Protein backbone atom coordinates (compact mmCIF):
# COMPACT_ATOMS: atom_id res chain seq x y z
CA UNK A 1 0.00 0.00 0.00
CA UNK A 2 2.87 2.14 1.10
CA UNK A 3 3.23 4.87 -1.65
CA UNK A 4 6.65 6.37 -0.08
CA UNK A 5 7.30 4.49 3.16
CA UNK A 6 8.56 1.26 0.93
CA UNK A 7 10.97 3.86 -0.96
CA UNK A 8 12.29 5.98 2.59
CA UNK A 9 12.92 2.02 4.39
CA UNK A 10 14.79 1.27 1.18
CA UNK A 11 16.84 4.13 0.29
CA UNK A 12 18.49 4.31 3.72
CA UNK A 13 19.17 0.49 2.85
CA UNK A 14 20.78 0.93 -0.53
CA UNK A 15 24.36 2.22 0.35
CA UNK A 16 28.03 1.03 -0.59
CA UNK A 17 29.52 -0.75 2.47
CA UNK A 18 33.12 0.05 2.87
CA UNK A 19 32.93 0.96 6.80
CA UNK A 20 31.51 -0.79 9.53
CA UNK A 21 28.85 -1.73 7.43
CA UNK A 22 30.54 -4.03 5.54
CA UNK A 23 31.06 -7.22 7.78
CA UNK A 24 31.65 -10.34 5.37
CA UNK A 25 29.20 -10.25 2.63
CA UNK A 26 27.60 -7.74 0.29
CA UNK A 27 24.29 -5.66 0.78
CA UNK A 28 22.77 -7.80 -2.16
CA UNK A 29 20.49 -9.12 -0.02
CA UNK A 30 19.61 -5.33 1.10
CA UNK A 31 19.04 -4.63 -2.99
CA UNK A 32 17.58 -7.38 -3.49
CA UNK A 33 14.75 -6.84 -1.33
CA UNK A 34 14.60 -3.56 -2.19
CA UNK A 35 14.12 -3.98 -5.95
CA UNK A 36 11.56 -7.01 -5.07
CA UNK A 37 9.89 -4.12 -2.91
CA UNK A 38 10.35 -1.09 -5.60
CA UNK A 39 8.52 -3.86 -8.78
CA UNK A 40 5.72 -4.29 -5.90
CA UNK A 41 5.84 -0.32 -5.39
CA UNK A 42 5.53 0.47 -9.32
CA UNK A 43 2.82 -2.02 -9.31
CA UNK A 44 1.03 -0.18 -6.56
CA UNK A 45 1.11 2.83 -8.32
CA UNK A 46 0.05 1.37 -11.89
CA UNK A 47 -3.01 -0.45 -9.81
CA UNK A 48 -3.20 3.27 -8.86
CA UNK A 49 -3.79 4.75 -12.19
CA UNK A 50 -0.71 6.75 -11.91
CA UNK A 51 1.11 5.63 -15.04
CA UNK A 52 3.50 8.43 -14.85
CA UNK A 53 4.28 7.39 -11.22
CA UNK A 54 4.23 4.29 -11.94
CA UNK A 55 6.12 4.54 -15.03
CA UNK A 56 9.20 6.39 -12.99
CA UNK A 57 8.41 3.80 -10.00
CA UNK A 58 9.32 1.14 -13.38
CA UNK A 59 12.05 3.29 -14.02
CA UNK A 60 14.43 3.42 -10.74
CA UNK A 61 13.50 -0.21 -10.32
CA UNK A 62 14.47 -0.99 -13.54
CA UNK A 63 17.76 0.86 -13.37
CA UNK A 64 18.77 -0.43 -9.90
CA UNK A 65 17.93 -4.16 -10.50
CA UNK A 66 21.19 -3.76 -12.79
CA UNK A 67 23.70 -3.03 -9.80
CA UNK A 68 23.18 -6.58 -7.68
CA UNK A 69 24.00 -8.76 -11.33
CA UNK A 70 20.58 -8.79 -12.73
CA UNK A 71 20.74 -7.96 -16.73
CA UNK A 72 17.64 -10.35 -17.28
CA UNK A 73 14.72 -8.95 -15.80
CA UNK A 74 15.95 -5.34 -16.02
CA UNK A 75 15.28 -5.55 -19.46
CA UNK A 76 11.37 -6.59 -18.37
CA UNK A 77 11.64 -3.69 -16.25
CA UNK A 78 12.61 -1.44 -19.28
CA UNK A 79 9.70 -3.05 -20.93
CA UNK A 80 7.61 -2.23 -18.68
CA UNK A 81 9.20 1.15 -17.87
CA UNK A 82 8.04 1.29 -21.45
CA UNK A 83 4.91 0.34 -21.39
CA UNK A 84 3.80 2.78 -18.30
CA UNK A 85 4.33 5.64 -20.70
CA UNK A 86 3.31 4.41 -23.45
CA UNK A 87 -0.25 3.91 -21.71
CA UNK A 88 0.21 7.01 -20.63
CA UNK A 89 0.28 10.08 -22.58
CA UNK A 90 4.25 11.44 -23.32
CA UNK A 91 7.13 10.33 -24.60
CA UNK A 92 10.30 8.97 -22.32
CA UNK A 93 8.98 5.29 -22.78
CA UNK A 94 11.45 5.91 -25.77
CA UNK A 95 13.97 5.81 -23.27
CA UNK A 96 12.87 2.53 -21.65
CA UNK A 97 12.81 0.83 -24.75
CA UNK A 98 16.35 2.04 -26.75
CA UNK A 99 17.65 1.11 -22.74
CA UNK A 100 15.98 -2.52 -23.64
CA UNK A 101 16.83 -3.41 -26.68
CA UNK A 102 20.40 -2.69 -26.95
CA UNK A 103 21.06 -4.69 -22.98
CA UNK A 104 18.37 -7.53 -25.26
CA UNK A 105 21.20 -7.38 -27.85
CA UNK A 106 24.06 -7.56 -25.51
CA UNK A 107 22.50 -10.70 -23.81
CA UNK A 108 23.76 -12.61 -27.28
CA UNK A 109 20.10 -12.25 -28.59
CA UNK A 110 18.31 -10.89 -31.40
CA UNK A 111 14.59 -11.45 -31.36
CA UNK A 112 13.25 -9.75 -28.51
CA UNK A 113 15.63 -6.34 -29.55
CA UNK A 114 13.49 -6.57 -32.67
CA UNK A 115 10.17 -6.83 -31.77
CA UNK A 116 10.41 -3.64 -29.46
CA UNK A 117 12.36 -2.06 -32.26
CA UNK A 118 9.00 -2.57 -34.05
CA UNK A 119 7.32 -0.45 -30.23
CA UNK A 120 9.76 2.27 -30.68
CA UNK A 121 8.72 2.03 -34.29
CA UNK A 122 5.08 2.39 -34.06
CA UNK A 123 5.47 4.99 -31.52
CA UNK A 124 7.79 7.16 -34.01
CA UNK A 125 4.48 6.42 -36.48
CA UNK A 126 1.79 6.63 -34.49
CA UNK A 127 2.61 8.89 -31.63
CA UNK A 128 5.94 10.36 -31.47
CA UNK A 129 5.77 11.04 -34.77
CA UNK A 130 9.35 10.08 -36.33
CA UNK A 131 8.84 8.28 -39.47
CA UNK A 132 11.94 8.98 -40.76
CA UNK A 133 13.29 7.49 -38.00
CA UNK A 134 10.98 4.58 -37.49
CA UNK A 135 10.49 3.33 -40.91
CA UNK A 136 14.17 2.91 -40.06
CA UNK A 137 13.32 1.23 -37.25
CA UNK A 138 11.50 -1.13 -39.36
CA UNK A 139 13.81 -1.67 -41.46
CA UNK A 140 16.78 -2.64 -39.45
CA UNK A 141 14.40 -4.70 -37.02
CA UNK A 142 12.81 -6.58 -40.12
CA UNK A 143 16.62 -7.10 -41.25
CA UNK A 144 17.01 -8.95 -37.77
CA UNK A 145 13.63 -10.93 -38.68
CA UNK A 146 14.99 -11.30 -42.05
CA UNK A 147 18.25 -13.16 -40.60
CA UNK A 148 15.84 -15.55 -38.14
CA UNK A 149 13.48 -16.39 -40.91
CA UNK A 150 10.83 -15.55 -39.24
CA UNK A 151 9.23 -14.39 -41.99
CA UNK A 152 5.99 -12.75 -40.54
CA UNK A 153 7.44 -9.40 -39.71
CA UNK A 154 10.19 -9.43 -42.29
CA UNK A 155 7.51 -9.14 -44.94
CA UNK A 156 4.79 -7.04 -42.44
CA UNK A 157 7.95 -4.51 -41.62
CA UNK A 158 9.15 -3.99 -44.27
CA UNK A 159 5.15 -3.14 -46.15
CA UNK A 160 5.18 -0.41 -43.46
CA UNK A 161 8.40 0.71 -45.24
CA UNK A 162 7.07 0.94 -48.51
CA UNK A 163 3.21 1.78 -48.19
CA UNK A 164 4.04 5.36 -46.41
CA UNK A 165 7.64 5.67 -48.16
CA UNK A 166 6.46 5.25 -51.67
CA UNK A 167 4.48 7.61 -51.19
CA UNK A 168 6.64 10.20 -49.09
CA UNK A 169 9.80 10.41 -51.13
CA UNK A 170 11.23 6.42 -51.86
CA UNK A 171 10.37 5.27 -54.84
CA UNK A 172 12.55 1.99 -56.17
CA UNK A 173 12.11 0.91 -52.94
CA UNK A 174 8.53 0.27 -53.33
CA UNK A 175 8.57 -1.96 -55.85
CA UNK A 176 11.70 -3.35 -55.17
CA UNK A 177 9.71 -4.36 -51.37
CA UNK A 178 6.93 -5.43 -52.81
CA UNK A 179 8.71 -7.67 -55.07
CA UNK A 180 10.64 -9.63 -52.80
CA UNK A 181 7.76 -9.96 -50.75
CA UNK A 182 6.12 -11.32 -54.11
CA UNK A 183 8.52 -13.37 -55.09
CA UNK A 184 8.40 -15.55 -51.71
CA UNK A 185 4.97 -14.94 -51.72
CA UNK A 186 4.50 -16.82 -54.78
CA UNK A 187 6.77 -19.38 -53.22
CA UNK A 188 4.80 -20.50 -50.61
CA UNK A 189 0.90 -22.69 -51.11
CA UNK A 190 0.06 -20.23 -48.22
CA UNK A 191 1.77 -16.87 -49.25
CA UNK A 192 0.47 -17.10 -53.06
CA UNK A 193 -2.90 -15.22 -52.63
CA UNK A 194 -1.53 -12.64 -50.42
CA UNK A 195 0.64 -11.40 -53.78
CA UNK A 196 -2.18 -10.25 -55.47
CA UNK A 197 -2.63 -6.83 -53.44
CA UNK A 198 1.25 -7.07 -52.93
CA UNK A 199 1.42 -7.03 -56.45
CA UNK A 200 -1.18 -4.26 -56.97
CA UNK A 201 0.76 -2.04 -54.37
CA UNK A 202 3.89 -2.54 -57.01
CA UNK A 203 2.14 -1.83 -60.04
CA UNK A 204 -0.10 1.58 -58.67
CA UNK A 205 2.75 2.74 -57.42
CA UNK A 206 3.49 5.72 -60.73
CA UNK A 207 7.52 6.82 -59.67
CA UNK A 208 6.31 9.98 -62.41
CA UNK A 209 5.88 6.93 -64.94
CA UNK A 210 3.19 7.79 -67.51
CA UNK A 211 3.95 3.66 -68.68
CA UNK A 212 2.62 0.50 -68.82
CA UNK A 213 5.20 -0.50 -66.41
CA UNK A 214 2.23 -2.44 -64.23
CA UNK A 215 1.77 -4.43 -67.36
CA UNK A 216 5.36 -4.96 -67.30
CA UNK A 217 4.53 -7.04 -64.11
CA UNK A 218 1.59 -8.35 -65.70
CA UNK A 219 3.38 -10.09 -68.60
CA UNK A 220 5.50 -10.86 -65.78
CA UNK A 221 3.22 -12.45 -62.67
CA UNK A 222 1.56 -15.37 -62.56
CA UNK A 223 -1.65 -13.37 -62.52
CA UNK A 224 -3.46 -16.75 -64.14
CA UNK A 225 -5.68 -13.75 -65.32
CA UNK A 226 -8.58 -16.20 -65.57
CA UNK A 227 -8.60 -15.19 -61.55
CA UNK A 228 -10.81 -12.16 -61.96
CA UNK A 229 -10.17 -10.98 -58.53
CA UNK A 230 -6.61 -9.35 -60.47
CA UNK A 231 -8.28 -8.19 -62.62
CA UNK A 232 -9.51 -5.44 -60.22
CA UNK A 233 -5.65 -5.58 -59.99
CA UNK A 234 -4.24 -4.72 -64.18
CA UNK A 235 -8.07 -4.58 -65.66
CA UNK A 236 -7.99 -1.65 -63.73
CA UNK A 237 -4.23 -0.67 -64.56
CA UNK A 238 -5.34 -1.55 -68.64
CA UNK A 239 -8.06 0.75 -68.19
CA UNK A 240 -5.92 3.70 -66.33
CA UNK A 241 -2.72 3.33 -67.97
CA UNK A 242 -4.27 4.50 -71.43
CA UNK A 243 -6.27 6.87 -69.43
CA UNK A 244 -3.28 8.52 -68.12
CA UNK A 245 -1.34 8.32 -71.60
CA UNK A 246 -4.22 9.67 -73.32
CA UNK A 247 -4.21 12.43 -71.12
CA UNK A 248 -8.09 11.60 -70.25
CA UNK A 249 -9.73 11.91 -67.13
CA UNK A 250 -13.26 10.72 -67.11
CA UNK A 251 -12.07 7.10 -67.86
CA UNK A 252 -9.36 7.58 -65.13
CA UNK A 253 -11.85 9.01 -62.60
CA UNK A 254 -14.19 6.45 -63.79
CA UNK A 255 -12.36 3.43 -62.98
CA UNK A 256 -12.75 4.73 -59.33
CA UNK A 257 -16.11 5.72 -59.34
CA UNK A 258 -16.96 1.90 -60.49
CA UNK A 259 -14.17 0.66 -58.00
CA UNK A 260 -15.59 2.14 -55.12
CA UNK A 261 -18.52 0.34 -54.64
CA UNK A 262 -16.70 -3.25 -55.36
CA UNK A 263 -14.09 -2.32 -53.33
CA UNK A 264 -13.85 -0.09 -49.86
CA UNK A 265 -11.03 2.32 -50.24
CA UNK A 266 -8.92 3.36 -47.50
CA UNK A 267 -6.71 6.23 -46.88
CA UNK A 268 -3.65 5.08 -48.86
CA UNK A 269 -5.75 3.80 -51.85
CA UNK A 270 -7.52 7.36 -52.14
CA UNK A 271 -3.80 9.24 -51.52
CA UNK A 272 -2.43 6.71 -54.59
CA UNK A 273 -5.38 7.50 -56.47
CA UNK A 274 -4.54 11.32 -55.85
CA UNK A 275 -1.00 10.56 -56.62
CA UNK A 276 -0.99 9.28 -60.23
CA UNK A 277 -3.97 11.48 -60.72
CA UNK A 278 -1.07 14.64 -59.38
CA UNK A 279 0.49 12.94 -62.30
CA UNK A 280 -2.66 13.75 -64.53
CA UNK A 281 -2.21 17.04 -63.43
CA UNK A 282 1.11 17.58 -64.08
CA UNK A 283 0.49 15.81 -67.53
CA UNK A 284 -2.87 18.21 -68.35
CA UNK A 285 -2.87 21.42 -66.12
CA UNK A 286 -1.58 24.01 -67.53
CA UNK B 1 31.76 4.29 -79.49
CA UNK B 2 31.84 0.84 -77.98
CA UNK B 3 28.81 1.59 -75.34
CA UNK B 4 28.51 3.33 -72.18
CA UNK B 5 25.78 2.87 -68.97
CA UNK B 6 22.82 5.50 -69.50
CA UNK B 7 19.83 6.08 -67.92
CA UNK B 8 16.70 6.63 -69.36
CA UNK B 9 14.88 9.61 -69.17
CA UNK B 10 11.71 11.94 -70.50
CA UNK B 11 12.26 14.21 -73.27
CA UNK B 12 12.93 17.45 -72.49
CA UNK B 13 10.16 19.52 -74.54
CA UNK B 14 7.44 18.74 -76.67
CA UNK B 15 9.92 20.33 -79.52
CA UNK B 16 12.25 17.00 -79.57
CA UNK B 17 9.74 14.67 -79.52
CA UNK B 18 8.22 15.38 -83.04
CA UNK B 19 12.01 14.61 -84.25
CA UNK B 20 12.13 10.58 -83.55
CA UNK B 21 15.83 11.52 -82.32
CA UNK B 22 17.26 10.13 -78.79
CA UNK B 23 17.69 13.59 -77.87
CA UNK B 24 20.68 13.91 -75.39
CA UNK B 25 23.44 16.44 -73.85
CA UNK B 26 26.44 18.12 -75.45
CA UNK B 27 28.57 16.92 -72.98
CA UNK B 28 27.77 13.37 -73.85
CA UNK B 29 27.72 13.01 -77.68
CA UNK B 30 26.46 14.91 -80.63
CA UNK B 31 24.09 15.50 -83.21
CA UNK B 32 24.68 14.14 -86.20
CA UNK B 33 25.63 10.80 -84.78
CA UNK B 34 23.40 8.01 -85.01
CA UNK B 35 23.54 5.05 -81.59
CA UNK B 36 22.55 1.55 -81.33
CA UNK B 37 20.49 0.72 -77.70
CA UNK B 38 21.17 -2.14 -76.03
CA UNK B 39 18.75 -3.86 -73.60
CA UNK B 40 19.39 -7.67 -73.96
CA UNK B 41 21.20 -10.12 -75.87
CA UNK B 42 18.45 -10.23 -78.37
CA UNK B 43 16.89 -6.83 -78.61
CA UNK B 44 18.72 -4.30 -80.23
CA UNK B 45 17.40 -0.88 -81.68
CA UNK B 46 18.77 2.52 -83.71
CA UNK B 47 18.32 5.32 -83.15
CA UNK B 48 19.67 8.96 -84.16
CA UNK B 49 21.01 11.83 -81.46
CA UNK B 50 20.36 15.21 -81.10
CA UNK B 51 21.99 17.12 -78.30
CA UNK B 52 20.30 19.59 -76.22
CA UNK B 53 21.68 21.60 -73.04
CA UNK B 54 19.05 20.37 -70.76
CA UNK B 55 19.94 16.34 -70.46
CA UNK B 56 22.24 15.28 -67.84
CA UNK B 57 25.16 13.59 -68.33
CA UNK B 58 25.19 9.97 -68.73
CA UNK B 59 21.18 9.68 -69.25
CA UNK B 60 19.28 9.51 -72.39
CA UNK B 61 15.76 11.34 -72.74
CA UNK B 62 13.16 9.54 -74.98
CA UNK B 63 9.65 10.08 -76.40
CA UNK B 64 6.60 8.26 -75.49
CA UNK B 65 6.41 6.93 -79.04
CA UNK B 66 10.16 5.69 -78.71
CA UNK B 67 9.86 4.18 -75.37
CA UNK B 68 6.54 2.55 -76.72
CA UNK B 69 8.06 0.63 -79.36
CA UNK B 70 11.69 -0.59 -77.25
CA UNK B 71 9.98 -0.86 -73.99
CA UNK B 72 12.06 1.50 -72.22
CA UNK B 73 11.15 2.99 -68.79
CA UNK B 74 11.95 6.07 -66.90
CA UNK B 75 14.77 5.34 -64.37
CA UNK B 76 16.20 2.13 -65.88
CA UNK B 77 20.14 1.17 -66.76
CA UNK B 78 20.86 0.69 -70.67
CA UNK B 79 23.83 0.09 -72.82
CA UNK B 80 23.93 2.76 -75.69
CA UNK B 81 26.60 2.41 -78.39
CA UNK B 82 27.40 5.00 -81.45
CA UNK B 83 25.97 2.40 -84.81
CA UNK B 84 27.66 3.58 -88.04
CA UNK B 85 25.80 2.93 -91.10
CA UNK B 86 27.20 1.37 -94.42
CA UNK B 87 26.55 3.34 -97.41
CA UNK B 88 25.92 0.44 -99.50
CA UNK B 89 23.03 -1.31 -98.94
CA UNK B 90 21.47 0.59 -95.94
CA UNK B 91 20.56 3.63 -97.91
CA UNK B 92 16.29 3.48 -97.68
CA UNK B 93 14.96 3.66 -101.72
CA UNK B 94 11.45 2.15 -101.36
CA UNK B 95 9.85 1.97 -97.97
CA UNK C 1 17.03 36.93 -68.70
CA UNK C 2 20.27 35.70 -70.84
CA UNK C 3 20.08 32.83 -71.93
CA UNK C 4 21.75 32.56 -75.68
CA UNK C 5 23.56 35.15 -77.21
CA UNK C 6 20.55 36.09 -79.23
CA UNK C 7 17.85 35.47 -76.32
CA UNK C 8 17.12 38.49 -73.79
CA UNK C 9 13.48 38.33 -72.92
CA UNK C 10 12.21 40.60 -69.87
CA UNK C 11 10.20 39.57 -66.77
CA UNK C 12 8.91 40.29 -64.17
CA UNK C 13 10.28 39.43 -60.82
CA UNK C 14 7.75 38.07 -57.54
CA UNK C 15 9.82 36.55 -54.70
CA UNK C 16 8.20 33.46 -53.17
CA UNK C 17 9.65 31.17 -50.35
CA UNK C 18 9.72 27.63 -52.21
CA UNK C 19 12.35 29.43 -54.31
CA UNK C 20 15.22 28.00 -53.74
CA UNK C 21 17.99 30.93 -53.65
CA UNK C 22 19.82 31.10 -56.47
CA UNK C 23 17.23 29.74 -58.89
CA UNK C 24 14.88 31.28 -60.55
CA UNK C 25 11.19 29.53 -60.77
CA UNK C 26 8.85 29.86 -64.25
CA UNK C 27 5.46 29.08 -65.23
CA UNK C 28 4.51 26.67 -68.56
CA UNK C 29 3.99 29.68 -70.82
CA UNK C 30 7.57 31.39 -69.63
CA UNK C 31 9.25 28.30 -70.13
CA UNK C 32 7.35 28.07 -73.41
CA UNK C 33 8.24 31.32 -74.97
CA UNK C 34 11.79 31.41 -73.75
CA UNK C 35 12.75 27.85 -74.77
CA UNK C 36 13.46 26.67 -71.23
CA UNK C 37 13.34 23.25 -69.44
CA UNK C 38 14.51 22.77 -65.75
CA UNK C 39 18.40 21.96 -65.44
CA UNK C 40 19.69 24.56 -67.33
CA UNK C 41 21.70 27.31 -65.68
CA UNK C 42 20.68 31.09 -66.75
CA UNK C 43 21.80 33.91 -66.47
CA UNK C 44 19.09 36.67 -64.92
CA UNK C 45 20.36 40.30 -64.28
CA UNK C 46 17.77 43.06 -62.98
CA UNK C 47 16.54 45.53 -65.81
CA UNK C 48 14.92 48.82 -65.61
CA UNK C 49 12.61 50.73 -67.97
CA UNK C 50 12.51 53.87 -68.96
CA UNK C 51 8.78 55.36 -67.55
CA UNK C 52 7.45 58.23 -69.84
CA UNK C 53 8.38 55.64 -73.17
CA UNK C 54 7.81 52.45 -72.31
CA UNK C 55 4.80 52.84 -69.89
CA UNK C 56 1.65 51.34 -72.00
CA UNK C 57 -1.63 53.58 -73.31
CA UNK C 58 -2.89 51.30 -75.93
CA UNK C 59 -1.66 47.45 -75.76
Amino acid sequence: AEAMALLAEAERKVKNSQSFFSGLFGGSSKIEEACEIYARAANMFKMAKNWSAAGNAFCQAAQLHLQLQSKHDAATCFVDAGNAFKKADPQEAINCLMRAIEIYTDMGRFTIAAKHHISIAEIYETELVDVEKAIAHYEQSADYYKGEESNSSANKCLLKVAGYAAQLEQYQKAIDIYEQVGTSAMDSPLLKYSAKDYFFKAALCHFCIDMLNAKLAVQKYEELFPAFSDSRECKLMKKLLEAHEEQNVDSYTESVKEYDSISRLDQWLTTMLLRIKKTIQGDEED
Amino acid sequence: MAGRSMQAARCPTDELSLSNCAVVSEKDYQSGQHVIVRTSPNHKYIFTLRTHPSVVPGSVAFSLPQRKWAGLSIGQEIEVALYSFDKAKQCIGTM
